[PDB]
């Protein structure tokens, strides 16, 4: 199987410079007829292609943007480059970098979020959502973690380790008034569970390197 | 005298 | 008593034709070439007087003049001078022995003669005739000197060779009769030269430019084919001969070129490479330029100045029905044998001329002077068409891949030595084939063969 | 230069019906040398990249149902479904790749399914958090359908405005609904002065509003 993964600052202030950084595995960059290229993905909004680098490094870009961009690969590392200059907050996007062969771009990472902000990280805290007689109704109880006050995006939230996925639903998160988001998961178990059976949440910011572990205890009001 |  | 003039003139032609090596055209008339001096008994009314003057006086063309050197007055003499010069050899009653010689560089052509006397304080004026004057390769100090005797024999005098034809696999030959010898032919081959563009958009100095081999050799190649000028034979590769003559079904250049004349210089229907190739030799042959004819085996049409022969691929496979060059089986054409002034002594031997239309060069449907020397080393920023013939013996056919998306596009294989093969000419004194592949380039697979490609890729 | 245009902008089907998608081009993205369309369809589920379904308009990549064909030449293109999944839920787009690369700007396709309400439930702030000295007051809307709801809160029987964030999930890819919360957000002064705390919740399936409310205290 082909994989890639985008890398880099997720943060970034006005008028400065972006670097992503592309590494891949399970083809090389070295063949001959083989390339890799760029796309972003502004909140709400279409798929953009950048730019792509071929094997022997001939290079395409973007008309309305060749000006900004600059695409490097360095094929001893796996790893291709790109090069956004005067970052504004338009530019704020995820950003993916793809493979391409023969056909069109078949392959894309994961995709890195990027947000062009003259703001400062702030990890969140980490608030439960108890399980009480006021979230359950025919067998089924209801509890969740609320994860305020964080900057920027993004947020990961995991539950028992991924070991439950099953009913879970974690909301998109919301930029509060403050300037700062917040965001809830909540999952949907049993009655019965609530007793015997623990739940904790999983939570993971990056950018400011929070990994907090809460436990959600069943309320009995 | 013939094109290949 | 009475004023010196001239009674009458031997111009002793059959004596003449024979040292001139002129003596094997069917022809009346007086045929002479440059540089050698000629004999004539010149019988006037008297004695000549130590106070009278004898003035000769040749011209060619119809706006002939001293500066284009069109036009020569030169006195009667006991000196030998540079230029047209005549010699009082001896007197003998009324009758004068005179030697007269033209200068090695003088314009080829028809020549009107004249003699302008001064005697009794009065100047008469007479016409004494008219001679042909061609290239003379038995003068060492000509441009078209081939020193070699068997060598000039085959290559000026010989009116009948062979053609190689086929394909690489299957080498023939045909019989061809150039036939510059036969009645009307020489004469003929001079009209074409006053039928050139080059002659009717500037006459006098079309004709001053017939001095120089260069010139009359690229004028052959234009003239030679119905393109641009209405020249002698126009081609069809179609398949279809209707309204004409099969190609193959041409034996030698005579009937072609007096039906030419025939129909008022009509073009004749219809050639192929070898029957342009044919019908240049016999030009080239009767006018003094030693030539022969080459044919090559998988011959390339570049159609693009890029030394290569370009075939075009999706990068998936399938191919792109792209570009125009294109590979001959077999391909004729002519080399003709002059020093040249233009480029420098390592040039000079044999001259590439091609007569059928492939590429325009100026404009215009003509191909050469190339030196095959300079051929073989590379050097195509010279004159003329040295791309376009570098190609034809030594292309490279390289596959591309193109990719429509991005429009780049990358060479794929390259083969450099499928193109050019067995390049063969008519044998001195045999019907043998000279391979003459080594003239027109390095060996296949060497490493100079690739250097010089090279060279000449940067030379574009 | 090239301009991609989808139609519709969005769908919704019945499970295991059909469901078409349509993709117009500026121009030809056919070329003529080698007789191949240079389009393709992409799918791209919430959270994740987009997935390539189909290249040269009509060959579908490896691995990608049957249910999923390609048709179309020229400048008019297809994606046909032809039974659709609870799990193809999704953004469809088209691109092209004559010329570099544009794209559609997409095309959102989602079940049609029986209306349903919602289940309410609410959660007090945290202890944890009163002691930070904001409180954080939680409204849950749980499998409902369709996707428009409306929440708003009453403290001791006063609405409010200008305190309170909503946020909606897609749609699900089993159940095929949608879940949605609402958080109020108050000083711990002032969630400390009131007592009854009520979020009330129209949707299509309630006749009138439904209310779910907690009085603070222990219990
Ligand atoms: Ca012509
Ligand atoms: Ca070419
Ligand atoms: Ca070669």
């Amino acid at each position: 199987q082909i994989t890639l993964k985008e890398s880099g600052p997720t943060l970034v202030k006005p008028t400065q410079t972006l670097t992503l950084t592309c590494t891949f595995s399970g083809f090389s960059l070295d063949t001959s007829g083989v390339s890799v290229g760029w796309i972003r993905q502004p909140p709400g909004k279409a798929l953009e292609w950048l730019a792509l680098i071929f094997w022997d490094d001939d290079k395409r870009y973007s008309p309305s943007l060749k000006s900004r961009l600059t695409i490097t690969k360095d094929t001893s590392k796996n790893q291709v480059v790109l090069t956004m200059t005067n970052m504004e907050p338009v530019d704020t996007a995820t950003y993916y970098c793809a493979h391409r062969f023969v056909g069109t771009l078949d392959v894309w990472g994961q995709g890195t979020t990027v947000t062009v902000s003259s703001a400062s990280t702030k990890g969140p805290s980490v608030f439960p959502l108890a399980p009480s007689s006021k979230s359950t109704s025919g067998g089924t109880a209801a509890l969740g973690c609320l994860v305020k006050d964080y900057f920027p995006e993004p947020v990961t939230v995991s539950w028992n380790s991924g070991a439950l996925t099953s009913g879970v639903h974690t909301f998109p998160a919301v930029l509060q008034s403050s300037g700062l988001y917040s965001l809830s998961s909540v999952v949907t178990v049993p009655s019965s569970s609530l007793g015997t059976q623990t739940y904790i949440c999983n939570v993971n910011h990056k950018p400011s390197n929070t990994k907090v572990d809460k436990r959600v205890e069943p309320k009995s009001c | 005298x013939v094109p290949l | 008593m009475a004023a010196l003039g001239v009674q009458s003139i031997n111009w002793q032609t059959a004596f003449n034709r024979q040292a001139h090596h002129t003596d094997k055209f069917s022809s009346q008339e007086l045929i002479l070439r440059r540089g050698q001096n000629f004999q004539v008994l010149m019988i006037m009314n008297k004695g000549l007087g130590s106070n009278e003057r004898l003035e000769f006086i040749v011209s060619t063309g119809p706006y002939p003049s001293e500066s284009a050197m069109t036009k020569a007055v030169f006195p009667l003499s006991n000196g030998s001078s540079g230029g047209w010069s005549a010699v009082l050899q001896a007197s003998n009653g009324n009758t004068l022995t005179i030697s007269i010689s033209s200068p090695a560089s003088a314009p080829i052509g028809r020549y009107t003669m004249a003699l302008q006397i001064f005697s009794q304080g009065g100047i008469s004026s007479v016409k004494l005739g008219t001679f042909i004057l061609l290239f003379n390769p038995w003068l060492n100090v000509d441009s078209v000197f081939m020193g070699n005797h068997a060598e000039r024999e085959e290559y000026v005098q010989e009116d009948a060779g062979i053609i190689f034809v086929g394909s690489t696999n299957r080498i023939g030959m045909i019989g061809w009769n150039f036939g510059q010898f036969e009645e009307d032919i020489l004469s003929i081959c001079l009209s074409i030269l006053d039928r050139s563009l080059n002659f009717r958009r500037d006459a006098a100095t079309d004709v001053a430019s017939r001095n120089d081999p260069k010139y009359v050799g690229r004028v052959l190649s234009a003239m030679i084919n119905s393109n641009d000028d209405n020249g002698v034979l126009a081609g069809n590769w179609s398949g279809t001969y209707t309204g004409g003559r099969d190609p193959r079904s041409w034996n030698g250049s005579v009937e072609i070129l007096k039906n030419w004349k025939k129909s008022g210089f009509s073009p004749v229907r219809y050639g192929q490479c070898w029957v342009f190739a044919g019908t240049l030799n016999t030009a080239l042959r009767s006018l003094g330029i030693p030539s022969r004819v080459i044919t090559n085996f998988n011959s390339a049409h570049d159609t693009d100045r890029n030394l290569s022969v370009d075939v075009y691929y999706d990068p998936m496979g399938n191919p792109l029905d792209k570009g125009s060059d294109s590979v001959w089986n077999f391909h004729v054409w002519n080399e003709g044998w002059f020093v040249r002034s233009d480029l420098g002594p390592s040039y000079g031997g044999w001259q590439v001329l091609d007569a059928t239309p492939q590429e325009r060069s100026q404009g215009v449907f003509q191909c050469g002077p190339a030196s095959v020397i300079g051929v073989r080393e590379g050097d195509v920023q010279l004159n003329f068409d040295m791309p376009f013939i570098f190609a034809e013996v030594n292309a490279d056919r390289i596959t591309w891949l193109y990719d429509n998306t991005t429009g780049k596009q990358w060479k794929n294989s390259v083969n450099s030595h499928t193109i050019g093969r067995y390049i063969s000419t008519k044998a001195v004194g045999s019907n043998a084939r000279m391979d003459v592949t080594d003239k027109y380039k390095y060996p296949e697979g060497s490493d100079q063969e690739r250097q010089v490609f090279q060279k000449a890729l940067g030379k574009l | 230069d090239i301009v991609m245009t989808q139609s519709p902008d969005s769908l919704a089907v019945s499970l295991g019906e059909r469901a078409t998608i349509n993709c117009k081009s500026s121009q030809s993205v056919l070329y003529s040398s080698n007789n191949k369309n240079y389009l393709a369809w992409y799918q791209q589920k919430p959270g994740q990249p987009p997935k390539l379904l189909i290249s040269w308009a009509s060959t579908r990549e490896s691995g990608v149902p049957d249910r999923f064909s390609g048709s179309g030449s020229g400048t008019d293109f297809t994606l046909t479904i032809s039974s659709l999944q609870a799990e193809d839920v999704a953004v469809y787009y088209c691109q092209q790749y004559y010329s570099l690369w544009t794209f559609g700007q997409g095309t959102k396709v989602e079940i049609k399914r029986t209306v349903a309400a919602p289940s309410v439930f609410i959660f007090p702030p945290s202890d944890e958090q009163l002691k930070s000295g904001t409180a954080s007051v939680v409204c849950l809307l749980n499998n409902f359908y369709p996707r428009e709801a409306k929440v708003q809160w009453k403290v001791d029987n006063a609405l409010q405005s200008g305190n309170s964030q909503e946020s909606v999930t897609e749609q699900d890819s089993k159940d095929s609904t949608y879940s949605l919360s609402s958080t109020l957000t108050l000083s711990k002064a002032d969630y400390e002065k009131h007592k009854v705390y009520a979020c009330e919740v129209t949707h299509q399936g309630l006749s009138s509003p439904v209310t779910k409310s907690f009085n603070r205290g222990e219990c």
